[PDB]
């Protein structure tokens, strides 16, 4: 192989995620204490909208 | 001056230390690939080059 081949090291993701079959990111968090979801969930909107 | 030129990049990633003219251009096509072949003459001091690869 050495002879045909050459190679490299590279960066890849080594897990995929597709939703609804669009690649997909998941996050994970949740509300400050004192702080209910949707509010959080309004902000990633926010913050995602951006 | 037809002195014309050639660059290697050999299968190591590496470019030859320098190019070599082309010799000439062959009038063959070859059958099969319409392969017309030119030669190419490059200078090999340290053997660099070992001829057949």
């Amino acid at each position: 192989f050495s002879a045909f081949s050459s190679s490299r090291w590279e960066y890849g993701s080594p897990r995929l995620e597709r939703y609804n079959g669009l690649p997909s990111m998941e996050i994970l968090g949740q509300a400050a204490p004192g702080k209910s979801t949707g509010e959080a969930m309004e902000l990633m909107e926010q913050l995602a909208s951006k | 001056n037809g002195k014309a030129k050639v660059s290697l990049i050999t299968s190591d990633g590496i470019k030859f230390p320098q190019d070599g003219t082309l010799e000439f251009s062959d009038v063959t096509v070859d059958q099969t690939t319409g392969s017309i072949t030119l030669r190419a003459i490059f200078p090999n001091p340290d053997h660099t080059m070992m001829p057949g690869m």
